């Protein structure tokens, strides 16, 4: 009855793997996708109870991705590589937008995992995580949706990985301590579907009795909003909860004055 | 208080011949509290007119308790108004608009380190994966390598980089139960006593002044 | 028996051929623990032997059992082998060769296991999903009536001989029907999938006898295991003994095929299941239960069909045959009279739990449990004696004697009862003769 | 006379958010559960108390995960009596615990609100003016009593600006109602055990702000987690202050979280410090009333045959079959019932909205 | 809140002045003794009930412990806009139906009720009156006998 639904979230972001291209590094983007496949398709492998949920998260949108091969992983496959080719091939650059739809992608995750919950068998229980690999930069402007993600993401009781390649962001290391997921760079890139595997693909209960990686330690620091600047102890708003180093008569979020003798 | 408490409590008769009253302050003082009569008589008699067994035995023998034809009616209707009476009389004794809403975009995360690509030339370089990925065939060979897989082990195999620490010293042998209550005992005392001095912070009148002296 | 049972213990060579079948790789795989599934996950591209040690040292302490039970079924199963490593070290690393079919699979490439039905077009004559389900259905309640022996149902010669040589039914007398054994009832107490799996077994068991591979026709179960209900396939590319296995399959109904000369097969739902063995497939909608339990030990059936009216005589004196339904009753006799014939009671409660009518499902026990007892009790009281023969030694003068004799009959394993009070012991009597002559051996020795 | 004939031959026949407005960013939260004989009434299978204190449990869940930033108390009322069942703090699992434990306990006696009210009044007397003082009070029983007058009381809590709001479970009192309706808070009734869950997740919400709320600049610290390695020479374990309040003996950590104030050791957060009083707090935790703050609006019902447009959900690519589309304001997607629902009622963003 | 009537209130007929009045009546009216009786002691009734209301906010209880209510001309005699609301399931129930009937009205009008949700329907605002279909709602409310 153990229902295992493994989402994937893909930081699609053209400029990062552009840049990478031009480094002519070891490893590229296709080496991603194939390797997000794979993993994908060992999911799939382990029990047919299992499902998939893969969305692309591209700058311009989130997308819904899904010969002695099997049959139905080489159908599920080449629906794949025909996705990522088609949002490739429209892929155009129109502003000036650089950070990634994160937020979007794990509300549209949240929402199918909601949707695939409802239509579950109530005769079995249906566990769902979801993975989400990092190269490119972090998002600022999604920090209070990313958050709200997070709540509904604990409230539900869904594990979240996230996995850095280049750019380590501390918002995922906050995610990954309150969900309860597993954080970690992979500094070889062309190494990393074994980190995906020794480490992301184990589910929950397997990961209790094998031995993992300790966690790396997260910081949860305030930054005074007049100056954002981290501070140990500083003065939040009882109104509209605004932190302020410096003592103030007058709240400039809120704009109420306050009421102290 | 409640009007129940003669109707709920009644002489307890055991098994075999048991008059078990226990005379419970409680029942006693509710009744004192709804009836002066009691009080009054308890005081005037118990225990030089009689002992208050005694008193108790008479209250519940006596006409009083057991009420129970219009003159029964007119003082059974008299004496459940006078104790209503007497259970009342002893029941006596702001729309809001923010300003600034990035803030909550950029809370209490600091300034990140942002880096903005160069000039047009990095929609070539979106070209160039435009143009790289557009020709896409799947590989199983190019994904890993027994170096590359020797490497990841070595990684995670236990005291590696990523498998940072390990077992620790059993501490609780190393401190004495015996030091691990006088350690607590001490902490407690600690604790009060700093309670007690930033109790007196903040400093606004001369005489915490002094008392955090004291404490000090 | 499972299906790990019959892999568990077969030959490294028909191991070894086996994995050489990607599909056989995948069916393994997904038989595999979890702890298993990500053990071979971790060394899916490890050319190095791993050592037992640091193989050992990932699991938990309390998980050890189940660590080490995947670890014997892996070495069993020869899906890894050790390896001397440099240095006096034993490392672990999988069969290479069963990785690589493994690898093939997952990641693709290789040479498919067969062409698909493009090449010849549309069936002109396709059937229907529920069409192959009740076929199939026919062709297992052919072989049941054929078994009880009614002439509604003929079958061919081998069949019979199949089920000979599985010795359900014994030819007691030549040219009339076998008489089915006691084996026989307890199989068809049986549940469908149980029946599938144990004759299937008898079949691989005794697969050499006609002179057919063992190893294709196991690869060939595994790759209809993962068929696509619905869905035909190319007849064409099998060996001439896989060709008569397909005959004998069609004729059980497991796969549907318009003619012998069909290029084309459809494989059903049975034989989906049927590499799962008994477990697996919890989720099966069978039919709805048409049997109703009284507490007056009357049972009544929805049902016409002259097996399941069979299988409830088995057990139970018919009181009436209506056109659509049966009232039989629970009588002691009866029930005693089945336990003689070899059925157990669990049998026939977990069968009557099987076919229980949805309205008895309302119930909060699917039978009453006061019939269960009752059941059980009359099983009970059939093997009441415990008839055990064997040699009474009870002539010990010293109880030493008798305490030394006892102990080397516990080294001997023969002795049946023994009682040190009253210095009395009773022994088998092919290790009498052993007792016998170590006594006077004994005695010789004094 | 009915006996002349009878005969059944016929019967045998051929056949809601607010306004932008402020609300209570801090709550002192006291529930007052009544324990009187009606408490084991089966009015709720199986009885009032079970059911009651499950959907306790259940409230103090929610109400931790949507308050941070709030405190709970329990009060139980038994024979005319007041027995604060629970320490007014912020742990769940310690109000879970006594719950559980108070699963078990002998409904008897009376209510008794006026000394109930009395002991709330006088835990929340010294709390401080900005913090929000609110009371939930479960009226089983339709009569209390009181040694004193209860509309004084009332006066004394109009004074301390206490808001206090009762769900009774058989009809409405009209004592209750006043005092509910002078203090502020709301009257309700219970209709069945759904309306009964319907009643508390609608009290878990903040309440808004009356005229006469506060507003200060309350100053808080937000320490790290603090972990020291024996490895160092650094690494001093310490009890837990908090683990110092129980009985058993308390775990000694090797590190954990220091007050940034006065280097007070806490193994639990977010939990105001008992030496300085600073309130220790972490960044999430105040996040984690921000959709407070933004309320998702609701969004507009179109049937699907009325919508000439896509015939997928933009929130779970599912094919739109359903009676009902709902289109947001923003950016004018496409979600079926299903997203629609999950989205106002626990995600609370719209995903085009923040695309 | 509840007000229970323990039966029909009857006058003790042995007031020779109430025999002198029902005869006199019966001469000069052709008025039945009984009816007049039975018309009393309803109108006691209603009396003694129809004082538990004051408006369209207010609720109450009303009991009538007597199986005589359910005789028609007993239960006919009682006033057109009480007697509206008297469902026939509700005639000559147990101790055990009414308390939970009482239960189930006590929650049903226990939850909390606006005077908007009035407008339109029992309560009219200053536009409501102009509306014609109002007019004619208001003359098919009140008849003529
Ligand atoms: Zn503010
Ligand atoms: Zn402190
Ligand atoms: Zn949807
Ligand atoms: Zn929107």
């Amino acid at each position: 009855d153990e229902l295992n639904l493994l989402v994937i979230v893909v930081d699609a972001n053209p400029i990062w793997w552009g840049k990478q291209a031009l480094k002519e590094s070891q490893f590229t983007l296709s080496k991603c996708i194939d390797a997000v496949m794979v993993l994908g398709n060992s999911h799939l492998f382990m029990n047919r109870s299992n499902k998939l949920a893969v969305i692309a998260s591209h700058i311009q949108e989130s997308r819904f991705l899904y010969d002695g091969k099997y049959e139905l992983l080489t159908s599920a496959n080449e629906v794949i590589v025909e996705e990522i080719k088609d949002l490739m091939t429209k892929s155009d650059i129109k502003g000036q937008h650089t950070e990634t739809l994160l937020a979007g992608s794990l509300a549209k995750a949240l929402c199918y995992i909601h949707r695939m919950n409802k239509e579950v068998k109530d005769n079995q229980e249906m566990k769902s995580r979801i993975l989400v690999i990092k190269a490119a930069e972090d998002s600022a402007l999604q920090y209070m949706n990313f958050m709200n993600v997070i709540f509904a993401a604990q409230k539900q009781n869904i594990l979240i990985d996230a996995c850095v390649l280049d750019s380590d962001s501390g918002l995922l290391q906050q995610a990954c301590d309150i969900t309860g997921g597993l954080y970690l760079k992979v500094p070889q890139m062309p190494s990393l579907l074994q980190y995906l595997l020794w480490v992301f693909l184990p589910d929950q209960d397997q990961r209790s009795q094998l031995i993992l990686p300790p966690p790396v330690h997260v910081d949860y620091r305030a930054a005074c909003f007049c100056h954002r600047n981290l501070i140990e102890i500083g003065y939040v708003c009882s109104v509209c909860l605004s932190i302020f180093c410096n003592f103030s008569p007058i709240c400039t979020t809120c704009e109420t004055a306050f009421k102290i003798s | 208080i409640s009007a129940a408490f003669l109707a709920d409590v009644r002489p307890q008769t055991d098994g075999c011949n048991g008059l078990r009253y226990n005379l419970t302050s409680d029942i006693i003082e509710s009744i004192f509290r709804t009836y002066p009569a009691v009080k009054m008589k308890y005081a005037e008699n118990v225990p030089h007119n009689m002992t208050e067994k005694e008193f108790w035995t008479r209250f519940f023998q006596s006409h009083y308790f057991h009420r129970d034809k219009e003159n029964s009616n007119a003082a059974i209707i008299k004496r459940f108004n006078h104790h209503s009476a007497m259970v009342l009389a002893a029941g006596l004794r702001i729309a809001l608009n923010l300003k600034k809403s990035d803030r909550y975009y950029h809370g209490p995360t600091p300034i990140q380190s942002l880096q903005y690509a160069t000039s047009q030339d990095i929609i070539n370089s979106f070209q160039s994966i435009r143009q790289e990925m557009e020709a896409y065939t799947p590989k199983l060979t190019q994904v890993l390598s027994s170096s590359a897989a020797s490497s990841t082990i070595t990684a995670l195999s236990p005291g590696g980089a990523l498998m940072q620490g390990g077992t620790q010293q059993a501490i609780n042998q190393m401190v004495p139960n015996d030091i691990q209550s006088e350690l607590k005992h001490l902490y407690v005392a600690v604790g009060e006593l700093l309670r007690h001095f930033w109790s007196c912070f903040p400093v606004n009148t001369p005489f915490l002044e002094e008392k955090v002296v004291k404490m000090k | 028996r499972n299906l790990q049972e019959f892999l568990g213990g077969l030959s490294p060579g028909v191991l070894d051929r086996l994995y050489g079948h990607p599909a056989t790789c995948l069916a393994v795989f997904r038989e595999l623990p979890s702890l298993a599934k990500n053990w071979v996950m971790r060394m899916l591209f490890l050319e190095q032997p791993l050592p037992q040690a640091a193989v050992a040292l990932w699991v938990k302490k309390e998980f050890s059992k189940a660590q080490e039970e995947s670890t014997g079924l892996l070495s069993g199963l020869r899906i890894w082998h050790t390896q001397l490593l440099p240095g006096g070290l034993q490392g672990l690393i999988l069969n290479p060769i069963f990785r690589q079919n493994l690898r093939i699979a997952l990641l693709g490439g290789g040479k498919a296991w067969s062409d698909d039905t493009s090449q010849l077009g549309p069936d002109k004559h396709a059937r229907d999903v529920p069409s192959l389900d009740k076929y199939a259905e026919e062709r297992w309640e052919v072989v049941l009536h054929f078994m009880v022996g009614s002439p509604s149902a003929a079958v061919s010669q081998d069949l019979a001989q199949l089920l000979s040589q599985a010795g359900l039914m014994k030819s007691t007398e030549p040219g009339e029907p076998p008489c089915i054994t006691s084996a026989g009832f307890q199989f068809l107490l049986l549940d469908t999938p149980a029946q599938l799996w144990y004759f299937m077994l008898q079949y691989l068991q005794t697969a050499q006898s006609r002179g057919m591979d063992l190893v294709e026709i196991l690869s060939f179960l595994f790759q209809l295991s993962f068929s696509t209900l619905g869905k035909d396939y190319s007849v064409e590319g099998m060996s001439d003994s896989l060709l008569n296995f397909l005959q004998h399959l069609r004729e059980f109904g497991l796969v549907f095929q318009r003619k012998r000369k069909s290029r084309r097969y459809y494989p059903t739902r049975l034989a989906i299941n049927l590499s799962s063995g008994v477990s697996g497939a919890g989720g099966t909608v069978h039919q709805p239960g048409f049997i109703v339990v009284e507490t007056n030990y009357r049972l009544y059936a929805y049902t016409e069909s002259e097996l399941q009216i069979a299988l409830i005589a088995l057990f139970s004196e018919m009181l009436y045959r209506f056109p659509n339904m049966v009232v039989a009753q629970v009588t002691r006799e009866s029930v005693q009279q089945a336990i003689a014939s070899g059925i157990t009671a669990q049998q026939i409660i977990h069968f009557l739990r099987t076919r229980a009518h949805p309205v008895m499902l309302k119930q909060t026990p699917v039978l009453p449990p006061t019939i269960t007892d009752q059941i059980r009790l009359w099983e009970l009281e059939r093997d009441r004696l415990r008839f055990t023969e064997g040699v009474l030694y009870n002539q010990f003068l010293s109880q030493v004697d008798f305490e030394l004799l006892l102990a080397h009959a516990r080294e001997l394993g023969v002795l049946v009862f023994e009682n040190s009070a009253k210095r009395l012991m009773v022994v088998t009597p092919a290790g009498h003769s052993d007792v016998k002559r170590f006594w006077k051996r004994q005695k010789h020795s004094s | 006379r009915w006996e002349g004939g009878y005969e059944r031959t016929w019967e045998i026949l051929k056949e809601e958010h607010h306004g932008q407005v402020r609300l209570g960013m801090m709550r002192h939260l006291y529930v007052v559960v009544d324990g009187s004989r009606t408490m084991e009434d089966q009015d709720l299978k199986p009885n009032r108390l079970t059911c009651t204190l499950k959907l306790l449990e259940y409230f103090v869940e929610e109400y931790f995960d949507q308050n941070p930033i709030s405190q709970i108390g329990i009060i139980v009322t038994k024979s005319k009596r007041a027995e604060k069942l629970t320490e007014l703090s912020g742990n769940p699992r310690k109000h879970i615990t006594s719950l559980k434990k108070a699963v078990d306990m002998t409904c008897h006696g009376e209510p008794s609100l006026y000394n109930s009210l009395s002991i709330a009044m006088q835990t929340l007397k010294h709390m401080p003016g900005h913090t929000s003082r609110e009371v939930l009070i479960i009226f089983s029983s339709l009569t209390t009593c009181d040694p004193s007058n209860i509309y004084d009381l009332i006066k004394t809590l109009k004074a301390a600006k206490i808001r206090v709001s009762v769900i009774g479970l058989s009809a409405e009192v009209r004592v209750c109602t006043v005092l509910a309706r002078e203090t502020g808070g709301t009257y309700h009734v219970i209709l069945d055990e759904s309306h009964y869950k319907e009643l508390l997740t609608h009290h878990v919400s903040p309440p808004p702000a009356s005229s006469s709320s506060e507003c200060s600049l309350i100053r808080m610290g937000f320490p790290q987690h603090t972990i020291a390695s024996l490895s160092d020479q650094d690494a001093k374990p310490s009890f837990s202050m908090a683990h110092l309040d129980g009985n058993t003996e308390p775990g000694l950590t090797l590190g954990g979280y220091f007050c940034p104030q006065c280097r007070a050791k806490y193994c639990e957060l977010p939990v105001e410090c008992k030496i300085c009083g600073l309130t220790l707090v972490s960044a999430p935790h105040l996040a984690r009333s921000y959709h407070h703050l933004f309320p998702l609006d609701a969004f507009q019902e179109i049937p699907l045959e009325e919508y000439n447009g896509e015939r997928f959900c933009y929130g779970c690519q599912g094919e739109l079959k359903d009676q009902h589309v709902y289109v947001c304001a923003v950016c004018q997607n496409v979600f079926c019932v299903d997203c629609d629902v999950f989205v106002h009622d626990s995600l609370h963003c719209c995903p085009g909205c923040i695309h | 809140r509840a007000v229970i009537m323990f039966g029909v209130p009857y006058v003790y007929t042995q007031s020779r002045i109430l025999k002198a009045r029902l005869e006199y009546l019966r001469d000069q009216f052709q008025i039945r003794e009984n009816d007049f009786l039975t018309f009393d002691a309803m109108r006691h009734a209603a009396q003694c009930v129809g004082r538990a209301i004051r408006g369209k906010t207010d609720y109450g209880l009303m009991v009538f412990a007597d199986k005589r209510f359910a005789r028609g001309d007993k239960r006919g005699k009682l006033p057109r806009w009480i007697q509206e609301h008297l469902t026939d399931a509700n005639l000559n129930l147990t101790v055990d139906e009414g308390v939970q009937v009482a239960k189930y009205f006590l929650r049903q009008m226990a939850q909390p009720f606006h005077r908007e949700d009035q407008l339109g329907l029992s309560l009219l605002s200053l536009e409501q009156l102009e509306s014609e279909e109002t007019l004619k709602r208001i003359e098919q409310i009140a008849q003529q006998l």
